């Protein structure tokens, strides 16, 4: 029922965790954030790394 | 970077 990501669904798939703790939306499907494979190290979504 | 598998 909660939903999540930039697309507001759903979650389903594989997700990846924003590591900025005051994200506003905390996890993401991969294909979301244009990923296929999670990258190594720590992650900042597209919202928390723009201005 | 964490992630996690949609439970079913
Ligand atoms: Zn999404
Ligand atoms: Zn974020």
């Amino acid at each position: 029922e909660p939903t999540y990501c930039l697309c507001h669904q759903v979650s389903y798939g594989e997700m990846i965790g924003c590591d900025n703790p005051d994200c506003s939306i905390e996890w993401f499907h991969f294909a979301c954030v244009g990923l296929t494979t999670k990258p190594r190290g720590k992650w900042f979504c597209p919202r928390c790394s723009q201005e | 970077a964490r992630t996690k598998q949609t439970a079913r």
